[PDB]
């Protein structure tokens, strides 16, 4: 949107129930996580991609 | 709602609030019946120790 | 519930996330996408029989 015209309220307003795909927060799927339960645990883990 | 901007009103509401008496446009298009509440409230909770 | 932690170099909180959803999506109509959406969302159907 632009800022100088709309306020973000304003502009969802037009179309609150749409939805934006987010490639930026994923959901990675393995079968550790289904079959070990020990993952299915993780809080805040440190890891890298 | 005027366009849709339901967020912007509902944020709002210490102003563009009034009420269904006083709107000047509703003394005769609406009954005694439908613009006074005369029906209880029920008060209903528990607490913890 | 599961709060992703803070992403770095965004002004942003940590973010909130649900896989479980039980949501009532409603269109509020407006003028503001096209005009013909003050009456609803259009009904779409084949051109002829």
């Amino acid at each position: 949107y632009n800022p100088s015209t709309t306020n973000a309220k304003d502009f969802v307003d037009g179309s609150p129930s749409e939805f934006l795909v987010d490639e930026n927060i994923v959901t990675m799927h393995s079968p550790d996580v289904e079959f070990d339960d020990r993952l299915q645990n993780i809080t805040n883990g440190k890891f890298k991609l | 709602i005027t366009d849709g901007k339901i967020a912007d009103l509902f944020n709002n509401a210490i102003s563009q609030t009034i009420s269904v008496d006083q709107v000047q446009d509703w003394l005769t298009r609406i009954a005694d019946t439908d613009k006074y509440g005369t029906e209880p409230v029920s008060m209903k909770y528990k607490s913890n120790p | 519930l599961v709060r992703i932690p803070a992403q770095a170099n965004s002004n942003l909180g940590s973010l909130n996330y649900y896989a479980n959803i039980d949501k009532v999506l409603t269109f509020n109509r407006s003028e503001q996408i096209s005009e013909i959406y003050k009456n609803g969302y259009l009904i779409y159907t084949t051109k002829d029989w």
